[PDB]
């Protein structure tokens, strides 16, 4: 969707034309966020709509400096998936083994 | 806890002696060790030759990372070249941790 505001008066429409891009880092070549406990997460109660959270991650620093050590990542440099209205994304993953959990 | 690769099974050990040569023996018997050896010693070559199995860097890092070099500047000596009296030295110590990796 577009939005433009004219004078305190905004006015939202289609971009029929407009597209999304998604991708997977399947390889984990990414910082991975998901492993700390974030808010962002699809909501509990089913008719909620959510916001989707901002990516952002850390490398090393010192103080507030970087190191050379310090890596830098573009996420346009994946390949991703282009997605206009009408086009879906999907994956499938298999979890690795992993021990039940003690419910007990 | 020095570094390296732990095996149960490490590669073996390798023994090598120069076998004993007795030098001129009474001519009546005696029952005693000979203590008295013609004196000796043995040169030669060795090869080892080892495989090993690499791991190459996948990493998506824009920016350039840190390598280990040589540095330009000049100097006396070549590092890691051999001495104007002959005599192979290692400036300095080096590790195997320069590329990056995610946590």
């Amino acid at each position: 969707k577009e939005v433009t505001d004219n004078n305190g008066v905004k006015t939202i429409a289609n971009n029929l034309t407009s597209t999304v891009q998604v991708f997977t880092d399947s390889d984990y070549q990414l910082p991975y966020v998901l492993g700390s406990a974030h808010e962002g997460c699809l909501p509990p109660f089913p008719a909620d709509v959510f916001m989707i959270p901002q990516y952002g991650y850390l490398t090393l620093n010192d103080g507030s400096q970087a190191v050379g050590r310090s890596s830098f990542y573009c996420l346009e440099y994946f390949p991703s998936q282009m997605l206009r209205t009408g086009n879906n994304f999907q994956f499938s993953y298999e979890f690795e083994n992993v021990p039940f959990h003690s419910s007990y | 806890l020095m570094g390296g690769f732990g095996m149960k099974h490490p590669p073996p050990q390798i023994l090598i002696k120069n076998t004993p040569v007795p030098a001129d023996p009474p001519t009546a018997f005696n029952k005693d060790k000979l203590n008295s050896f013609i004196t000796q010693y043995s040169t030669g070559q060795v090869s080892v030759e080892i495989e090993w199995e690499l791991q190459k860097e996948n990493s998506k890092r824009w920016n350039p990372e840190i390598q280990y070099t040589s540095n330009y500047y000049k100097s006396n000596n070549v590092e890691f070249a051999v001495n104007t009296e002959g005599v192979y030295s290692e400036p300095r110590p080096i590790g195997t941790r320069y590329l990056t990796r995610n946590l």
